[PDB]
């Protein structure tokens, strides 16, 4: 029952700095990696942030991310915020034997 | 190439406590990590300073190993940074760790119907440890006043309690056991590597 | 480069059998993980299964457990996914997926995805 709470459309600034934070609750999301998947309707996902905080090859280095412990919730923070960057975003977080996946978050501009 | 004993440290039969955690150096082999992420009976892997996506390439010369059997809410007090009473008692992990941790869950072969009584951990100490202490002596607490000095009467209590391990409680209370692994890099030519 | 297309089948079948192949090139086939990942129209992202890359493991959730069989052939560099028993919550796209290093970190590289869809 390792469920990830995110809030829906909590990003309605088109412009200034992003910040996403999906939270677990059955236990510490800091035990495993947690990661953002960005995903674009109508058309194939693509990972722009993977482990911790370990960017991809070809992601620009506008996103960035942060792991806080004392609220057991990971952070996803995006500096440029250009129109390319309408997406949600789940976040991933491994159990045993198992995967989760969040909500997800509409990102509107 | 000959290939390291990552088996005898997983796949262990006897397993030590958490105040009598073991180590046990390896040096002079091929490290196989393509064994180790490749699983999926392990519950915790997770690589602190080194990420696990160039373990095959970055190679360095010692690799330390621990092994200790604690329960499942103290893993996260494992990571370095947090407090607990495995935390500072017992282990005790630097701010600088370069390695990586390994948990998995074993109840069954840990544990039997009667319940273990094998297993120790120090409750309290006068203060807390270095990054990397063992902690063997058994030796009585000394409160603010310390008149017992060899009895076991008020305000002198007994620093090791047995561990409870019943097959039948929650996912928290049962068994786990936790393996460390060291890296760390010395001004030597480097014995164990990544396979080509 | 990578080429990752697949040839599942839109027809309707209501409690059927249907079987999806997703096609993989470009990489060696028997060295990484690979799963699968479903998504509802307007809903999130969820997991299915997963499968060890000589086959030896697999893993499902509680809904779609002892109705999903998974296998993967690795001399010709392609996967299959076999179900029966379809319901109604089963309408959605399914993407086949790789993984980065094993089921810790995650997810690579993303397939095209076909949707099926089941009524009646
Ligand atoms: C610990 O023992 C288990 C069981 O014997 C090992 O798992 C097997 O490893 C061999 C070696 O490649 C594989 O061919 C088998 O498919 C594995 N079986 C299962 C069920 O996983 C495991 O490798 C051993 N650990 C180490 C570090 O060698």
């Amino acid at each position: 029952n390792f469920m990830l709470t995110q809030p829906h459309s909590v990003s309605e600034s088109p412009g200034k700095t992003v910040t996403i934070s999906c939270t677990g609750s059955s236990g510490s999301i800091a035990s495993n990696y947690v990661q953002w998947y960005q995903q674009r309707p109508g058309s194939a996902p693509t990972t722009v942030i993977y482990e911790d905080n370990q960017r991809p090859s070809g992601v620009p280095d506008r996103f960035s991310g942060s792991i806080d412990s004392s609220s057991n919730s990971a952070s996803l923070t995006i500096s440029g915020l250009k129109t390319e960057d309408e997406a949600d975003y789940y976040c991933q977080s491994y159990d045993s034997s198992n995967w989760v996946f969040g909500g997800g978050t509409q990102l509107t501009v | 190439t000959n290939l390291c004993p990552f088996g005898e440290v997983f796949n262990a039969t006897r397993f030590a406590s958490v105040y009598a955690w073991n180590r046990k150096r390896i040096s002079n082999c091929v490290a196989d990590y393509s064994v180790l992420y490749n699983s999926a009976s392990f519950s915790t892997f997770k690589c602190y300073g080194v990420s696990p996506t160039k373990l095959n390439d970055l190679c360095f010369t010692n690799v330390y190993a621990d092994s200790f059997v604690i329960r499942g809410d103290e893993v996260r007090q494992i990571a370095p940074g947090q407090t607990g009473k495995i935390a500072d008692y017992n282990y005790k992990l630097p701010d600088d760790f370069t390695g990586c941790v390994i948990a998995w869950n074993s109840n069954n072969l840990d544990s039997k119907v009667g319940g273990n009584y094998n297993y120790l951990y120090r409750l309290f100490r006068k203060s807390n440890l270095k990054p990397f202490e063992r902690d063997i002596s058994t030796e009585i607490y000394q409160a603010g006043s310390t008149p017992c000095n060899g009895v076991e009467g008020f305000n002198c209590y007994f620093p090791l309690q047995s561990y409870g391990f019943q097959p039948t409680n929650g996912v928290g209370y049962q068994p786990y056991r936790v393996v460390v692994l060291s890296f760390e890099l010395l001004h030597a030519p480097a014995t164990v590597c990544g396979p080509k | 480069e990578v080429q990752l297309v697949e040839s599942g089948g839109g027809l309707v079948q209501p409690g059927g059998s249907l079987r999806l192949s997703c096609a993989a090139s470009g990489f060696t086939f028997s060295s990484y993980w690979m799963s699968w990942v479903r998504q509802a129209p307007g809903k999130g992202l969820e997991w299915v299964a997963n499968i060890k890359q000589d086959g030896s493991e697999k893993y499902y959730v509680d809904s779609v457990k002892g109705r999903f069989t998974i296998s993967r052939d690795n001399a010709k560099n392609s996967l299959y996914l076999q179900m029966n028993s379809l319901r109604a919550e089963d309408t959605a796209v399914y993407y086949c997926a790789r993984g980065q290093l094993g089921p810790w970190v995650g997810v690579d590289y993303w397939g095209q995805g076909t949707l099926v869809t089941v009524s009646s």
